[PDB]
């Protein structure tokens, strides 16, 4: 009901702080609702904009209100706000600038409390649920970052180091492209099932165009292009063989003579051998996000290898049909090409 | 007794007072402040452009005391004058920065000790972004202060005294 | 989708050295 | 100013559309014209050249359909290609078209004072 | 007011996309057309005015493919005539059509009082 007195009444009087509120009401909506915010009073207080009694639970007496209570879906308040930004030019507005503050507080109270580490039960950071979410203007935000102030530094996130007249430069931190451990941001945003339209967007300026456009050029734009050509010529090959198998009804069975023999065996194993390479590799695909169309690439080469792989059971079965399959295989794998483009 | 440390702390915290006893130090040794040693020695950067990167509030008085001190040894015209001489900042002098900082006071000052005003600055930095960056002005302080779209200095730097800045220099 | 392909190319790459 | 406008337009859907769509049509043909020499045994349909021609009719338009008693092994000649028809002349040209549908849109008219130049 | 939109839409399109486009069409096909015509030998296919119908069958998409056996030198006559077919049912009606398209567009509404008056 937004009242700072009947609130200091009740808290001056021991209103019980750390009470949760875990209605169904209150986790997300049946629809019943809802609504979520999060559950303890203070994520409540940040979350309903109410810097004042946020601050009056923080800096009160009878019982300061605990700030790292991660509530029954393990989110913290700074985990509920993020829940709550709703990329609105002023949504962002507020709770960007009231999650600046429970920071620059946090600092100023418990300045050991490492806050912006607490996961939820999920083991999500607060910004890789902004960008698990599509928050694009949070993550614009604690990312963008730099408080100017005592004690600020550690709050901060990115540093301007000169400003020459015209520019400015920077240094970013970054915990998100290193957070290889556990949720990368990038590895968050990477994935990206992008089901929210807020997703793409937001692999854009701030810390994270600059530096991919920097993986980029260092070491793996060199290694794809590297792991393109030795596709063609693995789609070259295998053309090779398929193209000049034999008439003789039943095959092989067996070969020997002389040396096209040998190279074309040769070029059969070494296409199987790349079939069963990619039912592996997608396989390990499926099985990393073992479960999730996120990605129509990652299947068809998926179903090609299948194409090699009931081929080459059939061509040991002896039954003559095996082509009808490795000839699909290669419409499909010349059409695989396609992807290998994304993007020029 | 000074090294350069000593006053490159001094300035950057806008102490007039660990560099008042300093008039007469260099009176002793000989020692000046346009020296190598007082530079520091990569950067063409001298208790002056130390102050240029540590203007506080656009404004210091160790910037009128050492200055002060640097006419006292007579460093003062190189001791204004020396530029950049690593790639980066290369060949940006004292008034390239007051200028970079909009500052028609420290200007005027550096101008009347005698700065130089055709101290090129030549970097990778100033012509096109490598990615660098940047940015590209094109060099003369002048040329700098027409193209930061400061129509006073334009016009102090022409028609002051000590130099009026020539306009043709390519 | 560059950067598809690179969140990935470094994951199946062994967790190298590069900037970080 | 009405004429040197379509001297453009051919000039530019030549520049532009072509490159970035002739690499993107040879994949589909050469992999299913390669498809198809391995698969049926002969008819100036397995010479690789006469196939990728015999395949690019379809896709102009002049397509001979099912031309072929010939095969062993039953249905997949047909499946693949009208796996080909449905999936060149049906689907991708239309993207192709409507690509340059998409510069004679814009091309036709802020491209204008260019014959001034 | 439903009608009168039906026969102004043929009446637009006939004058002023034909004059913009009958002569960059006639100097296609009348340069290739003399140019299958020196290439070629007979068949009433060597007759210009035969040709520049023939060729004129691609266009509007009646095209025989390959349609004789009548040349010396193989194959230079093929990648002239799919020179011109990609060239020129391909490539210049869907520029003819999104011209008329891109005035079905616009003489559909502010024609309208066109009708009243």
């Amino acid at each position: 009901r937004r009242n700072m007195t009947l609130v200091t009444l009740l808290v001056e009087n021991g209103a019980d702080v750390q009470a949760a509120a875990n209605g169904d009401f209150f986790k997300k909506t049946k629809g019943r609702p809802g609504f979520y915010f999060g559950e303890l009073p203070l994520s409540l207080a940040a979350c309903t904009n109410q810097l004042a009694i946020v601050k009056f639970l923080l800096q009160n007496s009878w019982q300061p209100a605990d700030i790292s209570a991660r509530d029954s879906v393990g989110n913290t308040v700074l985990h509920a706000l993020v829940e709550v930004a709703d990329n609105t030019v002023d949504n962002t507005k507020f709770v960007t600038s009231m999650y600046n503050e429970i920071l620059i507080l946090g600092a100023k109270l418990h300045p050991t409390l490492k806050l912006e580490e607490i996961t939820n039960r999920k083991g999500l950071t607060p910004l890789a649920l902004a960008a698990s979410s599509g928050k694009i203007g949070v993550l614009a935000y604690i990312l963008q970052r730099e408080i100017h102030e005592p004690e600020c530094r550690h709050l901060s996130r990115k540093f301007t180091e000169w400003a020459y007249g015209p520019v400015h430069s920077s240094l970013y931190d970054l915990s998100c492209i290193d957070t290889c451990e556990k949720n990368s941001v990038l590895e968050v945003i990477a994935y990206s099932s992008s089901e929210t339209p807020n997703r793409h967007d937001m692999l854009l300026v701030e810390p994270l165009n600059r530096l991919l456009q920097d993986k980029w050029d260092r070491f793996v734009k060199r290694i794809f292009y590297f792991n393109f050509f030795v596709y063609c010529l693995y789609m070259i090959i295998f053309t090779a063989a398929a193209y000049y198998r034999p008439v003789e009804g039943l095959p092989p069975y067996k070969l020997k003579n002389t040396v096209g023999d040998y190279f074309r065996v040769t070029g059969e194993i070494l296409s199987v051998s790349g079939g069963v390479y990619f039912f592996f590799r997608g396989i390990q695909y499926f099985l990393q996000r073992r479960p999730s169309v996120d990605s129509y690439s990652e299947i068809l080469f998926f179903v090609q290898s299948l194409f090699m792989l009931v081929s080459v059971v059939l061509y040991f079965s002896q039954r003559k049909e095996y082509v009808a399959s490795m000839v699909f295989s290669l419409a499909m794998g010349w059409t695989n090409m396609l992807y290998y483009t994304r993007g020029f | 007794l000074y090294d350069r440390r000593s006053i490159f702390d001094a300035v950057a915290q806008s102490n007039c007072q660990e560099l008042e006893s300093l008039l007469p130090f260099l009176q002793r040794s000989k020692k000046r402040l346009t020296d190598s040693e007082f530079k520091d020695p990569e950067t063409g950067k001298t208790c002056l452009l130390k102050a240029m990167l540590n203007l506080h509030n656009g404004q210091n008085d160790t910037i009128a005391l050492l200055l002060d001190v640097a006419r006292k040894t007579d460093s003062l015209k190189q001791f204004v004058n020396a530029s950049y001489t690593d790639s980066y900042y290369k060949g940006q002098t004292a008034l390239h920065i007051a200028i970079e900082r909009r500052n028609m006071t420290l200007v005027t000052l550096l101008v009347e000790n005698g700065a130089d005003v055709q101290a090129a600055a030549n970097g990778d930095f100033f012509k096109k972004t490598k990615g660098r960056p940047g940015f590209y002005f094109g060099e003369l302080p002048l040329s700098l202060a027409a193209c930061t779209n400061q129509l006073a200095i334009v016009k102090f730097l022409l028609q002051n005294s000590w130099q009026p800045a020539d306009i043709s220099a390519r | 989708q560059r950067a598809i392909t690179i969140l990935d190319t470094e994951k199946s790459f062994l967790k190298c050295m590069r900037k970080a | 100013q009405q004429m040197g406008i379509y001297a453009v337009m051919i000039e530019k859907m030549i520049l532009r559309d072509l490159c970035r769509f002739m690499f993107v049509y040879l994949v589909f043909l050469f992999g299913f014209s390669t498809a198809v020499v391995t698969l049926i045994e002969d008819g100036k349909y397995n010479s690789l050249y006469s196939t990728c021609l015999e395949l690019f009719k379809f896709t102009i338009g002049m397509g001979d359909l099912e031309f072929t008693e010939n095969y062993d092994f039953k249905a997949v000649f047909i499946i693949l290609l009208l796996a080909y028809v449905i999936l060149t002349y049906i689907l991708l040209l239309n993207m192709l078209i409507a690509l340059m549908g998409e510069t004679v849109n814009k091309i036709a008219q802020e491209s204008k004072n260019i014959w001034k130049l």
